[PDB]
RNA sequence: AACGACUCUCGGCAACGGAUAUCUCGGCUCUCGCAUCGAUGAAGAACGUAGCGAAAUGCGAUACUUGGUGUGAAUUGCAGAAUCCCGUGAACCAUCGAGUCUUUGAACGCAAGUUGCGCCCGAAGCCAUGGCCGAGGGCACGUCUGCCUGGGCGUCACG
RNA sequence: UGUCUACUAUCCAGCGAAACCACAGCCAAGGGAACGGGCUUGGCAGAAUCAGCGGGGAAAGAAGACCCUGUUGAGCUUGAC
RNA sequence: GAUGAGUAGGAGGGCGCGGCGGUCGCUGCAAAACCUUGGGCGCGAGCCUGGGCGGAGCGGCCGUCGGUGCAGAUCUUGGUGGUAGUAGCAAAUAUUCAAAUGAGAACUUUGAAGGCCGAAGAGGGGAAAGGUUCCAUGUGAACGGCACUUGCACAUGGGUUAGUCGAUCCUAAGGGUCGGGGGAACCCCGACAGAUAGCGCGUCGCGCGUACUCCGAAAGGGAAUCGGGUUAAAAUUCCU
RNA sequence: GCAAAUCGUUCGUCUGACUUGGGUAUAGGGGCGAAAGACUAAUCGAACCGUCUAGUAGCUGGUUCCCUCCGAAGUUUCCC
RNA sequence: CCCGUCUUGAAACACGGACCAAGGAGUCUGACAUGUGUGCGAGUCAACGGGCGAGUAAACCCGUAAGGCGUAAGGAAGCUGAUUGGUGGGAUCCCCCUGAGGGGUGCACCGCCGACCGACCUUGAUCUUCUGAGAAGGGUUCGAGUGUGAGCAUACCUGUCG
RNA sequence: GCGACCCCAGGUCAGGCGGGAUUACCCGCUGAGUUUAAGCAUAUCAAUAAGCGGAGGAAAAGAAACUUACAAGGAUUCCCCUAGUAACGGCGAGCGAACCGGGAACAGCCCAGCCUUAGAAUCGGGCGGCUCCGUCGUCCGAAUUGUAGUCUGGAGAAGCGUCCUCAGCGGCGGACCGGGCCCAAGUCCCCUGGAAGGGGGCGCCGGAGAGGGUGAGAGCCCCGUCGUGCCCGGACCCUGUCGCACCACGAGGCGCUGUCUACGAGUCGGGUUGUUUGGGAAUGCAGCCCAAAUCGGGCGGUGAAUUCCGUCCAAGGCUAAAUACUGGCGAGAGACCGAUAGCGAACAAGUACCGCGAGGGAAAGAUGAAAAGGACUUUGAAAAGAGAGUCAAAGAGUGCUUGAAAUUGUCGGGAGGGAAGCGGAUGGGGGCCGGCGAUGCGCCCCGGUCGGUGUGGAACGGCGAGCCGGUCCGCCGAUCG
């Protein structure tokens, strides 16, 4: 998603200078000509001298985008989906998750239709929701450094991520103005947005038929995904990776 | 957050277009909110000051006094109220200009524009606040 | 070999200087939309223009503006204004369709280190058809269509 | 060789630069990049300051113009291509 | 249990700077930066903290990114020393006395004296070039390489009057051009390849008619002004 | 340094191939030269200005934090 | 003994450095290569573009005889195109035995020697459309070949080159 | 001599057209060298920079004298691929396209020539009218050395019959582009402060928590922002619908028909020279020489003759879209710079200043929330000082936020016989440090305070229906801790 920046090709040349030679008590850098201003005789062109050309300067042409393959995107969304339902995963990554009544957390289809942004608040405050959306508004604060003003004036923490399944669902609306509150629909679900900061343990509020279309989007083990063509979850080297059961178990510890 | 194409985000822009602004758009910018006596008679909020209005100062260290508006100075951002001054080194006394949206309009200054304009403003208030 | 001066050195304060930090109506880069200069005198250059201004910005002897329309009470550094307020109405306001737009410049009567050197038309005014006076305008080059006036035994026809 | 005059230098009031500067500044021998202000061994060595002086600082002025090197030139010449 | 040198060079683990994605915090009951003979931690890069100053922002941690770390380059820009109150103020003969003015006088003004330029001048004008330096009044600073009450400085205002003086007109070396000839074109030649410009006399007509009615001289050529008077500053220009 | 060529004294010529103002002509591998490679705006054995251009350099100079570990070569062959 | 520097050799009578602040030099990009991380695997790659979508430069989806690289090589070319392992060491495991032991197992890798495909050479029963087919049988020749695939995408360091 | 025509001349004749400017992209011409090749001359740099011209919102190209050799594609342009490939190259350094295939877009056409001859059926200008980007009338011209129709190879002309197709304007609306106006919620209580926009408390809006302003971190103070509603204007194109009109004479389509069936010249092509290209016995272009054809001509990547085959039809012209865009005008955005950075220029910057000239070309941002910009007293010729005053602050006093280093003065401590600094080791004198250094613990009784086996409830748990538990409340007993 990032945008160029480079210098302007012609700064720090726009200049007749040329090098005075030896012979004359000075370093042999390139100088201006002429007279009648501070800024004759003074050095040009060269990267350690004031008004002079950067050294390596930045270029458009650099590489800014990357294409990572496919199947490793789709290989990162499971994983981080998978993270989602793991609560030590989700309080590690500082979501306030202490009054939720379970994950993975699936509501029903209703909040679908909410409209308005206080029902939409009512509806978190439900289901236990509302904690960590009060989190991401308290901790609304200015940007340190450089970036206030660069128009990224403000920062905060993330709040829960509601998916739903519905096309044109009236929720988008109704929840959109809530900070740290991200709406994502499940067919197009984005890993920016499912470990933010690349941590895993987001949040997820699903809706019912949300939740019901994950086999279909991503499939099994045992048979591929309707959407994605040819598509299986990956498998993980270890089957069982609970240590404690494998070297404490009989076999072993004969 | 703006969905406009034609509305810019950029702090840049806003800040230039405020201290750039034309005399004419100087005195939408500089607007007080009405008393609550006032806003609930002619259902609005905000007024454009005017030089005849009367008008109570609700922050600042002038917090409280009442007085005239004897002067908008667009160019500077402020008004001048009768009576809110202070003396100089030499004993003379100069008014003290304060913003109009830390001020409080208690009487309005009305005539056939300004009688026409509260009524613009509350129709739509009385419609797509209500009626919706 | 005290004291004091001098030199060096450490600390407090005071100087010298403008680094650092925090800023930003600027720059840079990317993307998008649009197609609109001029002999109907352009771009550029010059001179002038405000109650108090030199520059910048604006404007053209109607000269930091006229007119229309919108907005609806200022402009402001000072002065002044029975200029202006339930309004044919303030504004160093916005906008544009009416109107003005000096000398130049492709620059066009000829020239130019010259406000130099010509010719033509002519309202108004005025003195007895004429005379003076005169606002304003005209007179470059190449070229197209048409037209007028002509030249050559160029090719003919008739006296 | 001496001497005479003027203007400087000299002293004062006022005004007031620059070159140059690693750090610095007494010597002998020794060793050492074979010619030291610094190192080794000795001589010695006493605040601050004035006018002069040209021994030394291998003094300053300038990336040696002489000479050589470079697969750098340039002016000129001719039986070079 | 053994073991420890290291230029050129390689590699590992760490420190520090500025963003971005996250996360955890701090701050007007005082953030950043900066200062300190405060204290402590680390072999070290560095880090933590007391006090002060300052008055509005800042930091830790994970990941990730970069115009990311200086003693040097006769490095760049800016600032500042020693040198040093030092080198130095010296050509063009020269000043002195009294008084006035002023806070202040070797330097301003008046008077007196003594000298110099000595008519191919240190005098009186003008052409170029400059452009208000001209004149009056006033003046804090700066500037006039000491000084100034001073002024070619600064501030405010004032000042250049033509039928006869010039430009203007004429042509010189030459310049710029039509047509024509060249030229991709910018341009080249320049009256040389051509139905010249028009003029004169009658009152529209007759006669004449050799391709530039152009630019080119404030010293060449050339229609006409003389005394007397007048301003703080103009005059063969104003007045008679 | 008064001065990026001046000052003092001393010297050459001085009715001519004399000196000088203004106007005008010749422009960069070109001009102009009683000829010194002189002169062509403090620039001349090829002016000045911008650009190609951040020209190329086997050559000179510099090349920015800490500990820890390993740790050289000046020898072979070929090469205007 | 003064740092930095070139040097066989610097405290040098070798050069730079009066002093302070700030600025100040292996970077970006294309190709390739080894190594390592990750995904998938005889495949791999959403790359032009399309469908869309945070009302959206992201993310998500699409390869239907697309294309790239790989999956087969040799030959200048006309062309032809892999008969599918033996052996000496060897990891691990199994059995006996409790030896520097004896059997079975024999991956990776290395050495050695055949076979197969192709260039070149050689060979020809038996057929054929006269120039081809191929029973058998070859070679101190040659190859960046075969004998049950290992590649493709991507990230970064280092190195060569523009 | 009078006339017509031809060619030419003059005109301040009537009415029109042209020049110049701009640079990002576009079209034509002209045209280097640095450089690379470790030298260098071909080559390369490069069909590039500089130079000279010409356009537009795009330009240019464009409806095959094509690709190809296949089961064939089918104007042009552009992207991916082809491919760093075929080829070219002191075959060195290097250089280097195209077709197929997949996509974006998609659009086709107009003339010249034989063909009105019972009628130049065409066009311009003057004048006049009308429903005025035009149309009608009239007059004078242009034109037969040919205007208009018909035709363009995909065809077509002519004849025949099938009996298919073809004739306008207006009203309203939508779509499209541009603008204008109104519209959510606290400025409630306490504390700090110069100021609340900060903290704490209590509320509210949210399809609006983008952004900015206001005396400190403001969703609710202000402008805006989200989403409707209303209003005005521009385009005359596209599109929906309605009303009116709606003559097939002619023309076209389809079918057949013996016949006819016209197509671009100093051009193609060839030789030669130069240049250019990947184009190699020669890719294009250009000069000069030669110079065509009509059952023919061009091409088919090795020159030539012979026999076939495939393919297209040059030497005339127009044409939207996909594509380009460091200029102009408007707009949005950013992991960019933060006053030695970023454009040279954040500011009266292409300015001051320099150069005869072509040209060269800087430095320079920040008082405070508000000037509240320091009255007055006193000293001094004045600048100014001293005191006082404004302010939260002059330790913010008009180049004023913060105010580092070099360097300087002053006060205080200390040292010094031709350097000083520096490493190591103590000492003297300073300065600094109470987490610089503790004061508890165990056992007794005096008092005070607070809770105590067995049965009841409340909410749960460990192990896997059932066993095994703790916590809290209450009631008894126990009588200690
Ligand atoms: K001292
Ligand atoms: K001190
Ligand atoms: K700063
Ligand atoms: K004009
Ligand atoms: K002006
Ligand atoms: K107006
Ligand atoms: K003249
Ligand atoms: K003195
Ligand atoms: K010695
Ligand atoms: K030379
Ligand atoms: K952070
Ligand atoms: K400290
Ligand atoms: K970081
Ligand atoms: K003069
Ligand atoms: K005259
Ligand atoms: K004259
Ligand atoms: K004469
Ligand atoms: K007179
Ligand atoms: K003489
Ligand atoms: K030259
Ligand atoms: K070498
Ligand atoms: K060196
Ligand atoms: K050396
Ligand atoms: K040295
Ligand atoms: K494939
Ligand atoms: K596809
Ligand atoms: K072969
Ligand atoms: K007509
Ligand atoms: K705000
Ligand atoms: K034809
Ligand atoms: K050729
Ligand atoms: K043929
Ligand atoms: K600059
Ligand atoms: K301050
Ligand atoms: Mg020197
Ligand atoms: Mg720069
Ligand atoms: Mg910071
Ligand atoms: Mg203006
Ligand atoms: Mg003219
Ligand atoms: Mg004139
Ligand atoms: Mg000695
Ligand atoms: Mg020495
Ligand atoms: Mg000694
Ligand atoms: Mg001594
Ligand atoms: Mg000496
Ligand atoms: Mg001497
Ligand atoms: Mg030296
Ligand atoms: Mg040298
Ligand atoms: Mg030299
Ligand atoms: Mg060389
Ligand atoms: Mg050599
Ligand atoms: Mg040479
Ligand atoms: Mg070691
Ligand atoms: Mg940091
Ligand atoms: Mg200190
Ligand atoms: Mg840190
Ligand atoms: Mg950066
Ligand atoms: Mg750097
Ligand atoms: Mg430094
Ligand atoms: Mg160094
Ligand atoms: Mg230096
Ligand atoms: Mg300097
Ligand atoms: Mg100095
Ligand atoms: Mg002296
Ligand atoms: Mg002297
Ligand atoms: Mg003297
Ligand atoms: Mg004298
Ligand atoms: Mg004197
Ligand atoms: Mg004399
Ligand atoms: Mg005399
Ligand atoms: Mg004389
Ligand atoms: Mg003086
Ligand atoms: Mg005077
Ligand atoms: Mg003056
Ligand atoms: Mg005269
Ligand atoms: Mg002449
Ligand atoms: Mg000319
Ligand atoms: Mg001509
Ligand atoms: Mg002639
Ligand atoms: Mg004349
Ligand atoms: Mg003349
Ligand atoms: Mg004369
Ligand atoms: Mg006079
Ligand atoms: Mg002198
Ligand atoms: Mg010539
Ligand atoms: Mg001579
Ligand atoms: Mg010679
Ligand atoms: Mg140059
Ligand atoms: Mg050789
Ligand atoms: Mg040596
Ligand atoms: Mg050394
Ligand atoms: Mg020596
Ligand atoms: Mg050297
Ligand atoms: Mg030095
Ligand atoms: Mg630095
Ligand atoms: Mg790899
Ligand atoms: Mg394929
Ligand atoms: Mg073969
Ligand atoms: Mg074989
Ligand atoms: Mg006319
Ligand atoms: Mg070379
Ligand atoms: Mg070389
Ligand atoms: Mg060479
Ligand atoms: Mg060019
Ligand atoms: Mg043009
Ligand atoms: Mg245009
Ligand atoms: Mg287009
Ligand atoms: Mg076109
Ligand atoms: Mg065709
Ligand atoms: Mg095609
Ligand atoms: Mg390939
Ligand atoms: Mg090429
Ligand atoms: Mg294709
Ligand atoms: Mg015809
Ligand atoms: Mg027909
Ligand atoms: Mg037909
Ligand atoms: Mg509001
Ligand atoms: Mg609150
Ligand atoms: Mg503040
Ligand atoms: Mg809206
Ligand atoms: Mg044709
Ligand atoms: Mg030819
Ligand atoms: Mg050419
Ligand atoms: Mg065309
Ligand atoms: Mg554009
Ligand atoms: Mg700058
Ligand atoms: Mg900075
Ligand atoms: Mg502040
Ligand atoms: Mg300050
Ligand atoms: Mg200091």
């Amino acid at each position: 998603a990032r945008q160029p920046y480079a210098v302007s090709r012609k700064a720090g040349h726009q200049t007749s200078a040329e090098s005075w030679g030896t012979g004359r008590a000075v370093s042999r850098i390139p100088r201006v000509p002429g007279g009648g201003t501070h800024r004759a005789g003074q050095g040009a062109f060269g990267n350690m001298c004031r008004g002079g050309r950067m050294f390596a300067p930045t270029q458009t042409w650099r590489r800014w985008h990357r294409k990572i393959p496919v199947n490793q995107k789709r290989y990162a969304v499971a994983s981080a989906i998978a993270a989602s339902s793991v609560p030590s995963l989700v309080l590690a990554r500082g979501h306030r998750i202490e009054s939720v009544p379970e994950l993975p957390l699936v509501v029903s289809d209703s909040v679908e239709g909410i409209e308005k942004t206080s029902n939409a608040i009512k509806a978190l405050k439900q289901i236990g929701a509302y904690p960590d959306a009060e989190k991401a508004k308290d901790s609304h604060a200015i940007r340190p450094g450089k970036g206030k003003m660069r128009n990224r004036r403000y920062i905060s923490r993330k709040g829960p991520l509601i998916v739903y399944g519905t096309e044109g669902a009236k929720l988008v609306k109704a929840f959109r103005n809530i900070p740290g509150v991200e709406i994502c629909h499940v067919d197009r679900l984005n890993l920016l947005k499912l470990a933010p900061g690349g941590h895993l343990g987001r949040f997820i509020i699903w809706t019912k038929c949300a939740y019901e279309k994950l086999d279909a989007i991503y499939g099994t083990f045992d048979k591929p995904s309707q959407e994605k063509k040819g598509y299986l979850l990956p498998r993980p080297k270890m089957v069982n990776a609970d240590l404690a059961r494998i070297i404490n178990s009989d076999e072993v510890q004969s | 957050m703006k969905y406009n194409p034609r509305v810019s985000s950029s702090r840049r822009k806003s800040r230039k277009a405020h201290f750039t602004a034309p005399s004419s758009v100087r005195r939408v910018l500089m607007s007080a909110p009405l008393s609550s006596e006032l806003r609930a008679k002619y259902n609005v909020r905000s007024m454009p000051v005017r030089k005849d209005d009367e008008v109570q100062v609700v922050r600042g260290t002038y917090k409280g006094r009442e007085g005239k508006v004897v002067q908008v100075y667009r160019k500077k951002w402020v008004i001048h109220i009768e009576r809110i001054t202070r003396e100089k080194v030499n004993g003379s006394t100069v008014n003290v200009g304060i913003n109009p949206s830390k001020v409080v309009v208690s009487k309005l200054r009305l005539d056939k524009d300004r009688r026409s304009l509260l009524d613009r403003k509350a129709k739509g208030r009385a419609a797509a606040d209500k009626d919706k």
